[PDB]
């Protein structure tokens, strides 16, 4: 059970969930660096504030 | 009240309550400090809801050659319907309503050089047809508008109307107003008024029929800008206590006649002075229960309006 | 139309369903 | 197990989602600002 | 006993992002700034 | 123990995917931008 | 358990709750910040009192 | 124990195929591109 | 058994016959053959 978890957040996340927390928090940072280039691409295709 | 539980639930129904109204109350005050003003409607001398200007349409050339006439010629040198009006008249009226309910220059139907040639230029078949458009409007107005009362304001068909700023290309059933009808339907002109439409207590009816009824009167609504409740009320159908409905009678009657003689005269359409293009509630009011081209009382050439 | 007073009215046209969505809640709740 | 707190953060955030998307079309159908202009 | 279970915010999170990134679209497409799927 | 089960994964992905598929070929067909289908 | 919350608050707050409800505040206090930062860039870019 | 049973996996299969096949030709069909059932 | 031979028979059937009607339906609603005319 509470394993991997670190002795902070032990009353909150399972062995699994921890896990799956990782994935996710991963996946999000992916997510931005991503929307952050497509942001900017379109910017630079035309900008939508003048 | 000596537990925590009390204390905390009286804080959060005050905290709640005080956060809907402040949340309702800043959205209203950016709402109304950021949106602008409703523009009031057209204060034209002439027309009702409808503005002539900016004249851009017409040309530097035009205006110069239409004061050289006025300046060499202080009557008309052929005219055969705007009767009583000098040149300078008859251009004032070329220019607001001709040309202005239409958007159009004067050498779409003139020839500059000299306004009162009748042909020899590729435009004379322009200028018949707007003369045939004249004596219908005055035909149309003198026997139609004419049998309205007084209460409804005397407003006077013109150019303006029925055109509302476009020379050919007019839409008399666009496809924004067939939301729940078939885009195919047509208003019933075939039929004699009043007794084209009544459904109600016959035998010899079913509901076919009162289907399209039904489309009329939501076509008649939808170009009123109205409910049912305009022209009925709604316990009675059959009833006539409310003024519009006898409004209505003629109304139909009158775009009865304007099918009958002028976009199919005797049945074939190549008699008719319009492009096979039969009229609409719509066409006139555009959602309003007063035409926006209407022209207001005294502002349409006598010989044009109902007085005569 | 003032769109003020017509929000505060439909607030309290909204509010009428609480106690419903309440009784769902507790019915919910109470029946593990 | 206390359904207060629960119930105050949901609708908390609802709250703030459904205002921040009512202020946010507000503004745009205004045109005060270019924004999204063609 | 916990205030929250990860499930139940990871499924909201996931409905939220997907409905906000379609209404964006639809908004923006809608719009007319951009070229886009034109003719 | 497990916050999810991999079917349900499996089922929703799948479901969306296809959901996906057919919103953007239908709103390419009606644009009219491409060729594709004409008469 | 009631350990790490406050005796005041322990009538309605466990260790997991005080660990959401501390994560809450700090959204809540980094959200306000930027919120500040957008208005001042948009009063910047076009002020709506005039 | 197993993840997935192969009698849902088979019959899900079988009538999105189907679905699909019809869905493909009725747009077909009615596009009016080919020529096929013609007046 | 995991698989049970009369509901695939009973399906198969049921769906030979839906298609054939339906098929017949669409080629006489088209117009294209010179079946039954008045
Ligand atoms: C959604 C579709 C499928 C699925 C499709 C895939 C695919 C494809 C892969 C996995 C992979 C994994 N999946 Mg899976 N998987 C699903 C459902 C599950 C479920 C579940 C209970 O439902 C679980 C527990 C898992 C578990 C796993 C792990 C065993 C494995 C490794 C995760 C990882 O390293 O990510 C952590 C890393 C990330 C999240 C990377 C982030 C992705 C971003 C968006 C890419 C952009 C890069 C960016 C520009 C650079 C930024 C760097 C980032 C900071 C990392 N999957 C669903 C059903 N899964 C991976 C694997 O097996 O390795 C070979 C893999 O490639
Ligand atoms: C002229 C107007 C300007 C503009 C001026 C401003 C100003 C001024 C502001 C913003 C703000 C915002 N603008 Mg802006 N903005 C513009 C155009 C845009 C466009 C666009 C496509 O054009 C977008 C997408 C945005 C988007 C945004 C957001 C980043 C932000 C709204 C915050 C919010 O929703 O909080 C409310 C949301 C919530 C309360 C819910 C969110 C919480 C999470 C996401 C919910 C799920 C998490 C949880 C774990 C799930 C489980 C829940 C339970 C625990 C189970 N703006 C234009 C250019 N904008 C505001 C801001 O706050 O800046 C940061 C702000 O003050
Ligand atoms: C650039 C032109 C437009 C604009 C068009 C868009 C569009 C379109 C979008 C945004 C989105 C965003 N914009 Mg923007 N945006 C504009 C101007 C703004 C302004 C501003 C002040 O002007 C602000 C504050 C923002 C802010 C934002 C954020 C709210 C949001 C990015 C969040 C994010 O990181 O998602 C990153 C996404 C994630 C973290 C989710 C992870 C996604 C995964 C990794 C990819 C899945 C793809 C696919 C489904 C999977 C593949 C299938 C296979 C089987 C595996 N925009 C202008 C006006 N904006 C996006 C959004 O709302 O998403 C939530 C969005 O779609
Ligand atoms: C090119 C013209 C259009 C366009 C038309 C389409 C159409 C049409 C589609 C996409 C799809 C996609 N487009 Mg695109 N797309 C355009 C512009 C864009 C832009 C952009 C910034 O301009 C972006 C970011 C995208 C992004 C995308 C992705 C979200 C997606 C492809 C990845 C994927 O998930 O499927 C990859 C698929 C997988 C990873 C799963 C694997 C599926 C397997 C192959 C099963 C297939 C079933 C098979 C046919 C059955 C036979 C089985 C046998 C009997 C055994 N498009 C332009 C405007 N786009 C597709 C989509 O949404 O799919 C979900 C899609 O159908
Ligand atoms: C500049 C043009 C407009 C204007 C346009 C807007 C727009 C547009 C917005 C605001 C919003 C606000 N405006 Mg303003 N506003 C104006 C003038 C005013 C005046 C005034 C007296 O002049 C006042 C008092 C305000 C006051 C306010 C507040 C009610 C609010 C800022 C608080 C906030 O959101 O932080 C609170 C902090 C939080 C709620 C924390 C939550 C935020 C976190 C960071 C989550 C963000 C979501 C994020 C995108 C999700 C991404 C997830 C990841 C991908 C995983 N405005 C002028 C007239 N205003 C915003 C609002 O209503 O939001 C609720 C908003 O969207
Ligand atoms: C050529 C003219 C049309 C076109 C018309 C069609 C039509 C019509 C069909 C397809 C189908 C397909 N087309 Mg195509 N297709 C076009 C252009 C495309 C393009 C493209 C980018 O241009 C792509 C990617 C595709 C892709 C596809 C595939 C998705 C699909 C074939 C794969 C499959 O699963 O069948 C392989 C089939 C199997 C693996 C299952 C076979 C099952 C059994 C063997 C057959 C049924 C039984 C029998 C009828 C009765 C006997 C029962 C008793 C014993 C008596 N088409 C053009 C526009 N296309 C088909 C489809 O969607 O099928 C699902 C389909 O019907
Ligand atoms: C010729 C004019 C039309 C056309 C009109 C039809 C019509 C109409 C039918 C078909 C049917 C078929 N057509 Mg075809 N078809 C056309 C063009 C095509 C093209 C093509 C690429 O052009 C293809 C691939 C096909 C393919 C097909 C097959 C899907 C199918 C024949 C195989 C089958 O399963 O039936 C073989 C049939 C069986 C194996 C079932 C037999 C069952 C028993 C023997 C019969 C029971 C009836 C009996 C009265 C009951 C007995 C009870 C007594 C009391 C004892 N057609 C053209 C456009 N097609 C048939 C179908 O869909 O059947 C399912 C069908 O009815
Ligand atoms: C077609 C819609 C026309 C446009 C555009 C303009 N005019 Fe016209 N005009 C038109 C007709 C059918 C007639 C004859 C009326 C009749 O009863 O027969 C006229 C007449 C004139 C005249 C009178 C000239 C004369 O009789 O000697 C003038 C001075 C005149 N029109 C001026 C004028 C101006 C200035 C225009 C541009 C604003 C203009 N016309 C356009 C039809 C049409
Ligand atoms: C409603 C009863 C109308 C009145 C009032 C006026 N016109 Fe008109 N006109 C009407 C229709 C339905 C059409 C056909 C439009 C089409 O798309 O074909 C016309 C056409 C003309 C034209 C010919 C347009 C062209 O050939 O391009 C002219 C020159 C014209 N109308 C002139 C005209 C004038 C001068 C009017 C005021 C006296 C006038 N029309 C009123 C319907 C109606
Ligand atoms: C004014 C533009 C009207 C609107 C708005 C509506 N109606 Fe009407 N209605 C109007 C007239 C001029 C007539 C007489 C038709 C005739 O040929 O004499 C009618 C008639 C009906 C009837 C039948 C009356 C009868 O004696 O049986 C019905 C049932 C009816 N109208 C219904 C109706 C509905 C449902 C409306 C809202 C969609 C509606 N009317 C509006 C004039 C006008
Ligand atoms: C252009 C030739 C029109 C057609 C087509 C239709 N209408 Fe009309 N309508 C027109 C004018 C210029 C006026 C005002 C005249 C006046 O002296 O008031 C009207 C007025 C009405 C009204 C009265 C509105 C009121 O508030 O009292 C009604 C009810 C009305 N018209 C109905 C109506 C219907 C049902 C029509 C389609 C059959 C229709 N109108 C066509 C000009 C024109
Ligand atoms: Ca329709």
């Amino acid at each position: 059970q509470n394993d991997l978890v670190p002795d902070q957040w032990k009353p909150l996340f399972n062995n699994a969930e921890w896990l799956v927390h990782d994935i996710v928090v991963k996946t999000i940072y992916g997510g931005l660096i991503i929307a952050v280039i497509a942001h900017v691409l379109c910017w630079a295709w035309t900008p939508w504030i003048r | 009240t000596n537990t925590v539980r009390g204390r905390f639930y009286i804080v959060a129904g005050i905290i709640s309550v005080v956060m809907a109204v402040a949340s309702i109350a800043i959205f209203w005050w950016i709402f109304y400090t950021i949106t602008p003003a409703p523009a009031p409607p057209l204060q034209n001398p002439i027309y009702v809801n409808y503005t002539q200007e900016p004249t851009d349409y017409i040309s530097a050339e035009s205006l110069a050659a239409m004061n050289a006439y006025i300046q060499a010629n202080p009557q008309p040198q052929a005219v055969q319907v705007l009767k009583g009006m000098t040149t300078a008249q008859i251009s004032a009226y070329m220019v607001a309503q001709v040309s202005g309910g239409l958007k159009v220059d004067c050498s779409y139907c003139h020839n500059i050089a000299n306004f009162a040639q009748q042909d020899g230029y590729p435009n004379a078949a322009k200028k018949v047809t707007a003369r045939k458009m004249m004596l219908m409007s005055a035909d149309l107005n003198q026997n139609y508008t004419a049998k309205l009362p007084a209460s409804v304001g005397g407003y006077q068909i013109t150019c303006a109307t029925c055109h509302n700023g476009k020379a050919a290309g007019l839409e008399p059933y666009p496809i924004e107003i067939m939301n729940t009808l078939p885009n195919d339907w047509r208003l019933p002109l075939e039929l004699d008024y009043p007794g084209g439409l009544v459904v109600t207590g016959r035998k010899d009816v079913s509901n076919h029929e009162v289907e399209q009824n039904q489309f009329a009167m939501y076509h008649m609504n939808v170009s009123m800008g109205q409910g049912c409740t305009f022209c009925h009320n709604a316990r009675y159908f059959p009833s006539y206590e409310i003024a519009q409905k006898n409004h209505s009678i003629i109304m139909l009657q009158m775009t009865k006649h304007i099918q009958e003689t002028y976009v199919a005269p005797g049945g074939r359409i190549a008699d008719g002075i319009m492009a096979g293009k039969s009229p609409s509630c719509w066409l006139c009011h555009q959602g309003a229960n007063i035409p926006p081209g209407a022209a207001k009382p005294g502002q349409v050439p006598a010989v044009l309006s109902s007085t005569p | 139309m003032n769109w003020i007073v017509a929000t505060f009215m439909l607030m309290f046209v909204l509010v009428a369903f609480l106690p419903l969505v309440v009784s769902l809640a507790y019915t919910w709740v109470t029946n593990p | 197990r206390p359904f207060e707190f629960r119930t105050s953060v949901v609708v908390s955030t609802l709250l703030g989602l459904v205002m921040a998307l009512l202020i946010h079309f507000v503004v745009l159908s205004s045109g005060a600002f270019n924004w999204l202009r063609a």
